[PDB]
Formats: C-alpha cells, structure tokens, sequence
C-alpha cells in the first residue's frame, strides 16, 4: 500500500485483502478471491469405535 | 453471411469511434459503452471479448475529456489481440 | 440390501451429473444473469446443458 | 468450523491510475470465463498431496 | 440498470448480480453480498415405512 | 505481443503467394503446402484453422496452374472465417 501511495510502484498483485483503511487511500479492484479468517488445528487421531 | 477478421476490426474501431462522438466531452466514460454498441453492430467470435479488445482498452486508458479524435488516431491501429478468449 | 439402498447417497451430486443424464429436466430464469451466463459461457458442461 | 468474517482479496491500483479500469475489467472477464477457478483448483486442489 | 443509465433513478439497491456487461454500463459498488448459481430440487421422504 | 486480425491475415496471403510464386506450373497442387508454411510462419489462433481459412479454400478452389497471380489477386480480400474454430 505505502510503495503505491508513494508511487515506488504502479500495480500491487498479492493476497492483500480488502479493507475500508485501505480502500480510502488506494483502489481496489473486485475482489478476485474469496476468503474468510478461519480456525486451523491439528487434526485428532480416530476416536474409535467404542462400546 | 460469412464472417471476416479485419472487417470486424475496422467496423469495431469505426463504431466505437462513431458512437463516443455523441457523448463528447464526457467522452472518457463512455468507452465500454459504445464498445459494447460497436460489439453488437459489428459482431463478435466471442461475446464477452468483443470485436477488438486491445482498441477498447488502449481507448479506455488512454482517452480524456474531448481528446478523442487524437486518442482514437492514435489507438485504432493497435493490436485487437485474441478473439477467442 | 434394502438398508443398503435406504444407506445409498448422491443422487445428484453436482452440476456434471445433470449434463449427463435426461432423465431429470432442469431449469432457468426466463431472463436474468443466471441464463446469459449460461448463454455466453464457453466452458464444456455449462455449453451443453445451455443447448 | 466456519469463517468469521466474509471478504476478498485484490489488486490494487493507485487512486486516479490509468490502469485501474482496465484491470477490473479484466478481473470481471477472468472471473466470468473460469479462469480464477481453474488457476485456484490448479494452485490449491488439482495437485493436492491429501488423499 | 437502464434507469440509472437514462437519469431516472440515482441509485439501485436489489439483488444486482454483478456482470461485465453490466460493469460496463453502470458502475458497481464492492460486494454487500457472495452468491452463486446452485441446484435445488424436491427433498425425498422416508417417513411413514410401515410394517 | 498480440497477434491481431489483419496482420495476420495479409502475412497469411502474402506468405501464401510468395510460397507459390516458387513453383510454376504446379501452382494448384501445393496450395495446402504453402498454406502450411504460411500457417506456420504467421501463426494461428487455432493451429487446425490456420491464419486465414477463406482464402485457403478459395485458392485451392480457384487456382489452376500458370493462374496463380491472378487468382491469388481475387482471393485475397475473401473473408477469412472463424479464427477459433
Ligand atoms: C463478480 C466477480 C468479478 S467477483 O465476485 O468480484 N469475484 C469472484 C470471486 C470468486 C469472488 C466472489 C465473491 C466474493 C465476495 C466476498 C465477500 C462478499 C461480501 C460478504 C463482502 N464483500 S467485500 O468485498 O469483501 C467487502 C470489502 C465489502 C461478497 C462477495 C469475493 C470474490
Ligand atoms: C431474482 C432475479 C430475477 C435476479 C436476481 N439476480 C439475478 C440478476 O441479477 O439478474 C436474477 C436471478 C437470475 O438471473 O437467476
């Protein structure tokens, strides 16, 4: 964003995800990707069968 | 009746050129418009590309406010690029 | 057998399946961005269900 | 689990750029061609090392 | 769309898919909402087996 | 570097005429030879295709040996067809 807005750079292509604060100093194009913040945790061994 | 390639360029360079001419001076916004009218008039081999996409964008960024006539001499010799996707 | 037909899944389990049988008739809008997709897309499966 | 939140990424262009248009554009025409699909399913899924 | 385009109405708030074609024409605001073309059909019974 | 229409297409018939230009008297049989090379030398949207398609029908329909330059000079402004398909 800082590179765009001082010109050291002409396109920014990234995962750079879309935010008001950033929307008000530079454009953004539709969106290309859709995403969302999520969990990630390590996956448990079987739980077995049990009685 | 048989469709060409150079005639759909020249039609679509012509249409555009022709259509921006009676939005003058609010001229830079009305691009994709008229490219969408001379898309139609002239025929394309893939709707969503157009009878020329490489005019319509170097006219897109290009073109300013009753600079047309420069801006059209100058872009309706470019490359249209691939009229197939 | 039978608990295994009423243990039976995906009928219909995307888009594809629909192409490929004619059994089932399906369906659009009489207009509206859901029919011009399938229209002026180019990509096989929606082309053929288009036709 | 879910997503938090819903949001997107983008490309992103200085404000009052030549480029910006034409490169929203372009995103719209990828977009409705399939081409950020397969790019993502070739990227993410298509060579995938999980089952 | 073509109220906007012709001044008779300044803004449209709806559910508006956003299209290139209509990208063109008008100009569309960031996404409020994500959506895609889906199936829906008839869910099947099991109730009443009998003995 | 976008391969445009036109472009395309004059070399298509350019290359195609100069190619057989080379051999005299057997003009009508290496037609599909020299359009091979042209193909190859202009390049093709879709390779099967070729650059321009028309012209390639219409020469090998038209062309009668010791003829070349004039069916060359009416075929070259015939419609090329479909591009992609
Ligand atoms: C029409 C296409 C060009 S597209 O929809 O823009 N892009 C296709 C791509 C797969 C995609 C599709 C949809 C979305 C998307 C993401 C979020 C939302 C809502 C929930 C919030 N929109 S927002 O832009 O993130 C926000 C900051 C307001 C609405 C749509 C993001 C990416
Ligand atoms: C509900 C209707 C008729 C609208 C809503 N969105 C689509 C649109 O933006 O045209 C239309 C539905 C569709 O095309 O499946």
């Amino acid at each position: 964003v800082g590179e765009l807005v001082y010109g050291k750079a002409d396109i920014a292509i990234a995962p750079l995800t879309i935010t008001l604060v950033r929307e008000e100093v530079i454009d953004f194009s539709k969106p290309f990707m859709s995403l969302g913040i999520s969990i990630m945790i390590k996956k448990p061994q079987k739980s077995k069968p049990g009685v | 009746g048989p469709a060409d390639c150079c005639r759909m360029k020249e039609c679509c360079t012509d249409r555009v050129n022709e259509c921006l001419q009676r939005y003058s001076g609010r001229e830079d916004k009305f691009v994709s418009f008229c490219y969408q009218e001379a898309t139609v008039t002239c025929g394309s081999f893939n709707e969503i590309v157009g009878c020329c996409y490489g005019y319509q964008m170097c006219m897109i960024r290009v073109v300013k406010p009753n600079s047309l006539s420069g801006a059209h001499e100058a872009c309706k010799t470019v490359s249209c690029g691939n009229p197939c996707a | 057998t039978f608990l295994t037909v009423e243990r039976m899944v995906s009928p219909i389990e995307s888009a594809e399946d629909l192409s490929k049988q004619t059994e089932i008739a399906y369906g659009t809008l009489d207009s509206g961005s859901t029919k011009e997709f399938f229209r002026r897309s180019k990509i096989a499966v929606f082309d053929k269900m288009w036709t | 689990g879910g997503n938090l939140d819903s949001k997107g990424y983008g490309i992103a262009t200085p404000k009052g750029s030549s480029l910006g248009t034409p490169v929203n554009l372009a995103v719209l025409k990828l977009s409705e061609q399939g081409v950020l699909d397969k790019l993502k399913n070739k990227w993410w899924y298509d060579k995938g090392e999980c089952g």
